[PDB]
C-alpha cells in the first residue's frame, strides 16, 4: 500500500484522529478517537455485538454504546483506548505495522507533558516504532500554510491552545490557552435544542447532535442582527433529519452555538472568546513581531468550517488592533487539516531527520526522552 | 456551476485581491512617500524656518 | 567591484558605521556597528536563521533579537563581532577585500590605546590589509570642513572628545574629554518618555527611542524658553509612529533629551556642556592661538543635525567668549559624515601616501607599531 | 477611634494595599487591590448582592465573581475602582472620613505622572482630604530599613524601580526600571503547574495561584542543585491544599517559579535579572559612591519573603563585585511592609511637615501641584 518506509502522520486529538503517510497531501483515514462498549444486551440475531468496539465500528453501534473519547481537554489518559484506535488506524486503514517506519504525533508547547511523555512509550513499547517524534500544532499549521510567522489558534474539539511563532521561534510567554473548544460547543447547542423541545442526552444524542452542529450551524458575521431576524422569523431556520424520520429545525440557536467562542460566557466560561485570545498572544509579543503576528492570524483545528467563522475572525481582531498595520485571516480550504498537513511537511523535511527519537535512544533513556528532542 | 462560479468568484476576489494587493503596495509605497515627501516637506519647511531665521 | 587599489576609509564607532572608498565624495556603505542574537528557542524547522546577525541583518529581525554593540565609548572590547562587522561592510557592501588595499581606521586622541592596537592587528592579521593607517578624527573633520584651525568639538555617540588644533598641530594640554555622548541621549529620552506613559525596556523599544530621537528632536536657539512653552502647550507635541501601528507624542522630552548636551546634569553628569568645554579648550590655547580658535568652533559627528544646534553652539560660545573677538560655527553639510570625508581626503593625499604601516613593518614589530607610526 | 488628626498612609500598589495610620509600626489591614464584579445572573430574589466588592470582600465571594485590578505596573488605570477600595479602607478598617486627616499615598519616581496626579487629585477632589503628600517608594523602604544609603529594589507586583541613594540623596541616572515582578512570577508557576497537569486559568484559579506561590515556594540559593534533586524525587516536593479538598504537589517548579527573578527570560523578558539590575545601578554610581551601596542592597516591598531570596542577592552581587568590600543584603523583617512603614515615619516627622500639599493649595494650583510640591 505504501512504497516507503516514510513517517506515519497522526493528529490524534479530542475528536477526530486523522491518520496517513509523511510526503503525502491527505489522511488516508480518518476515526472518531473513541472506543464504544455496550450497555446493553442484544436481542435479534445478526446484530454483531462485542465486548468492545474502536473508531468507525463504535460510531456505527452507538445506538447502545456508551463512547468514549481517550482525551480530557488536550491530553490522552485512556492510553489502553489510545493503543486499540493506533492500531485500528495503522493496521486496518494505513496497512502497515510502526515498527517499520517513524511515527510522528501532535500536542501544543502548555499541553501537560504525560501527553508526549506516554505517546512516546506506547510508540516505542507496544508498537515497536524505529522512531518518534512529538510535534507542535502551531508549527504544523504554518508549514501547512507557507507561514514561518504567525498565530495559531488550534480551535480544536477539547481545547485552543493559541500558540505565536516569529520567524521559525517559539514566544511561548505569549501562549495563552482556553477552556473553550469544540466539543463545549455542542454542549451549547444540546441545551438550546432541549430548550426547543428536543432534548438530548446520551451519547448518541451527544453524537446526532455533533453531527447537526457540523451541517446546520454557522457563526453570523453579526451576531445581533442575524438573531433579530433568526428568533423573528422561520425563514432563517434550517431542517436536520433525525434517525427516527423526526425532523428538527434550528433558528437563532444555529448560530447561538457558535457564538460561544466569541461569547464564552454562554457556556459558565470567564471569557471573551477565540478572538480575545488571538489578540492577547499578540499583543504579549514585541512591537516589531505584532505587526507580522496582526497580519497573521492562522487557522488550525476544526470549528474553522463556520459559515462566517474567518470573516469574523478577520472583523474581530481587526476591531481591536491598532490601525495602519494589517489584520489578515489566513483560513484555507485546509481546514481542521492544517496540522496533519503540517506533519506530512516537517516529517518528510531532510533536516527533521535530525530531529527523531530513536528506538536505542527511547529503550536507554525512558519516555522523558520526548523531552529531551522534540520541543 | 456553483463550483465554477465559486472558481470564478474566488478569482474574481483573487484578482480583485491581486489588485487591491497591488493597490495596497500601491498605497503603502505612495503613502509611504506621502510621508517620506512630508516628512522631507517637513524638512524643508523647517530649514526654510531657520533658513529664514538665518535670512 | 572597483577598479583602483585606492585606500579604504571605515569610521566604525559605538553606535553607525561608515565606509567606502578613498578618493570619493561618500561613503558606500553605511550600516550599524551591531551584531544581533536571537533571545528565544527556535521552533519551526528549516526555517535558515544565523547563529547572529551583522549591521542591517541585525536591525532588520530584531524583533527576536538581542542587539550589542561591540565598541564602549569608543573602544572596541568585542573585537569578534568587529570582524563580522567589518567583514559585511567591506566584503559584502563595499564589495572589496582589505587584502588588495590600504585601510584607514578612526579613533579620538584619547581613546584608549588598546583601540588602535586591536585595529591595525584585525585588518592585518584577519583581512591581509597590505597597509594600515590609524586616523585622528579631529583630523579628518578639519580636512573635510576645509580648516587646518579649529576646535573640533565632535560630539560622539559613546564619547565627545573636544581637540584644539592650531595649523594642523595638536594643542595637548588643552583637550576637554567629556562622558557626555548620543547614546546617554537615547537614554535620558526613554526615562522622560516612561514618564509620558511609554515605557522603552527592550533592545527592539530601544531602537525605537533612537528613531524618535533621530526623527523628531531638536535644540532651538533657547532651551528654557523654548520648554516653558512646550510645558504650556499642545501645539509643541509631535507623533511618532510606533511598529505596531500605536502612536506617541512627544512635548517638551523633544527637546529636554538634546538639551543633555548644553545640560549634562539630566544625566547625572559633572559637566557645563559642550559649549562650555569648546570654550575651555580654547581658553588654555595660547593668547596668539585663541583667536583662530573661536572664529572656528568646528562640529564634528553626529546631533549636529538638530534643529538649531549650529547656532545655539555660536550662541552659548559668543557668551562665554570675550567682546570684540569674533565667534564662528563652522558647520558643513559634510555633518556626522564629515570623520568619513576626512578618511578619503587623508587617504588620498600625496603627502600621506608614505603613512601607511606596511605588513613588514607590523609583521616585524606586532601592533604596538600603531602608536610609532600613527598618533 | 481615631483620637488625633494624623495621616492616613496607605500603599496601593498592582497587587496589595497597605493601610493604616501615621505613628504606627504596621498597617492595620491589608487588602488585595481589588474590585469583584458577579460574572453570573441571579436566580434568587431577595439575595441581597452587590453590584461591586471591594478588597477582602471581593475575596470573599470570589466563587462567583472576576477580580480586577485598577493598578497595572504601579499605575492607577480605573481611578473609580480605586475611590471604591480607597472609601472601603479608610471608612471600614482605619475608621477615619479624610476630611478630618491628612493622606500619604506613594509611587516609585519612574511611575508615569499621571498616578501622582490622580492620587493627589481624587483625595482631594472625592474625599476632600485637608492635606496630600505622594511619596517615594524607594525612600519609604529606607527610612523603614533605617538606612540612608543603599539600592533600592522595589520589586512588587508589578514593576520593579531599583533606584541607588546615597546620603539622603537619589542618583536617578543609575534607575534600573524593569519589568519583572511578582504578577509575572505568578504567571509563570500558572504554565509551569499546567505542564503538571494542573491548569490554572479563571479568576478563583489565578487566585489558588498566588496563594501556592506564596505559600510554597522559594528561590533556591543554588538553582543547579535544587533543580536536580527536585526534578528527581517526590521528598523535595510540597503539597498546596485546593480550596475543595483536593491537593496539588510542585517539585522543581517550586522554585522555578521566583526563579524569573534571576531568570527573566521566562516571561520573555530581555533581561539578566534583579542582581544585574542591582548590581548595574551601583556601578553607574560615582567610585565614591559604590563602596557604600554595595556594602546596602536594600530590599523594598514583597517577593522578598521567598527562602532563599536574600541569601541568593547577597551571593548573586558579591560574585559580580570585585571583592574587597563588603556585599550585603538588607532583608529586614519589615519586609513586604517597608514602605507602608516608612510612610508612617514620613508623614510624622517634624521636618517633613512644612511637605504636606494643603487642600487650600491644591484648589488654588489644579492637580500638577503635586510636581511642585511633591518630588
Ligand atoms: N462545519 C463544521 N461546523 C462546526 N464545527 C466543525 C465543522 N467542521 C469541523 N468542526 C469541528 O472540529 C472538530 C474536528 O476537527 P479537528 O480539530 O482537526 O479534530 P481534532 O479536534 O480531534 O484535532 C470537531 O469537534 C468538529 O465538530
Ligand atoms: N537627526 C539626528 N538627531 C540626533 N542625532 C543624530 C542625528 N543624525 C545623526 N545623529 C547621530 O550620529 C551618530 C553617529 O554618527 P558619527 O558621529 O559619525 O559616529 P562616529 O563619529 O563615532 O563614527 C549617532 O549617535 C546618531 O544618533
Ligand atoms: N511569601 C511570598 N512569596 C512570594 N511573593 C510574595 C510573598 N510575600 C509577598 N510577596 C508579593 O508581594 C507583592 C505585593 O507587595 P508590595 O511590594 O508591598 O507591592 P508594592 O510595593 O509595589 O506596593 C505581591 O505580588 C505578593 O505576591
Amino acid at each position: 500500500d505504501e512504497d516507503e518506509t516514510t513517517a506515519l502522520v497522526c493528529d490524534n486529538g479530542s475528536g477526530l484522529v486523522k491518520a496517513g503517510f509523511a510526503g503525502d497531501d491527505a489522511p488516508r483515514a480518518v476515526f472518531p478517537s473513541i472506543v464504544g462498549r455496550p450497555r446493553h444486551q442484544g436481542v435479534m440475531v445478526g446484530m454483531g455485538q462485542k465486548d468492545s468496539y474502536v473508531g468507525d465500528e463504535a460510531q456505527s453501534k452507538r445506538g447502545i454504546l456508551t463512547l468514549k473519547y481517550p482525551i480530557e481537554h488536550g491530553i490522552i489518559t485512556n492510553w489502553d483506548d489510545m493503543e486499540k484506535i493506533w492500531h485500528h488506524t495503522f493496521y486496518n486503514e494505513l496497512r502497515v505495522a510502526p515498527e517499520e517506519h517513524p511515527t510522528l504525533l501532535t500536542e501544543a508547547p502548555l499541553n501537560p507533558k504525560a501527553n508526549r511523555e506516554k505517546m512516546t512509550q506506547i510508540m516505542f513499547e507496544t508498537f515497536n516504532v524505529p522512531a518518534m517524534y512529538v510535534a507542535i500544532q502551531a508549527v504544523l499549521s504554518l508549514y501547512a500554510s507557507g507561514r514561518t510567522t504567525g498565530i495559531v489558534l488550534d480551535s480544536g474539539d477539547g481545547v485552543t491552545h493559541n500558540v505565536p511563532i516569529y520567524e521559525g521561534y517559539a514566544l511561548p510567554h505569549a501562549i495563552m490557552r482556553l477552556d473553550l473548544a469544540g466539543r463545549d460547543l455542542t454542549d451549547y447547542l444540546m441545551k438550546i435544542l432541549t430548550e426547543r423541545g428536543y432534548s438530548f442526552v446520551t451519547t448518541a444524542e451527544r453524537e446526532i447532535v455533533r453531527d447537526i452542529k457540523e451541517k446546520l450551524c454557522y457563526v453570523a458575521l453579526d451576531f445581533e442582527n442575524e438573531m433579530a431576524t433568526a428568533a423573528s422569523s422561520s425563514s432563517l431556520e434550517k431542517s436536520y433529519e433525525l434517525p427516527d424520520g423526526q425532523v428538527i429545525t434550528i433558528g437563532n440557536e444555529r448560530f447561538r452555538c457558535p457564538e460561544t467562542l466569541f461569547q464564552p460566557s454562554f457556556i459558565g466560561m470567564e471569557s471573551a472568546g477565540i478572538h480575545e485570545t488571538t489578540y492577547n498572544s499578540i499583543m504579549k509579543c514585541d512591537i516589531d513581531i505584532r505587526k507580522d503576528l496582526y497580519a497573521n492570524n492562522v487557522m488550525s483545528g476544526g470549528t474553522t468550517m463556520y459559515p462566517g467563522i474567518a470573516d469574523r475572525m478577520q472583523k474581530e481582531i481587526t476591531a481591536l488592533a491598532p490601525s495602519t498595520m494589517k489584520i489578515k485571516i489566513i483560513a484555507p480550504p485546509e481546514r481542521k487539516y492544517s496540522v496533519w498537513i503540517g506533519g506530512s511537511i516537517l516529517a518528510s523535511l531532510s533536516t527533521f531527520q535530525q530531529m527523531w527519537i530513536t528506538k536505542q535512544e527511547y529503550d536507554e533513556a525512558g519516555p522523558s526522552i520526548v523531552h529531551r528532542k522534540c520541543f | 456551476d456553483a463550483q465554477e462560479k465559486l472558481e470564478l468568484a474566488e478569482k474574481k476576489a483573487t484578482d480583485a485581491e491581486a489588485d487591491v494587493a497591488s493597490l495596497n503596495r500601491r498605497i503603502q509605497l505612495v503613502e509611504e512617500e506621502l510621508d517620506r515627501a512630508q516628512e522631507r516637506l517637513a524638512t524643508a519647511l523647517q530649514k526654510l524656518e531657520e533658513a529664514e531665521k538665518a535670512a
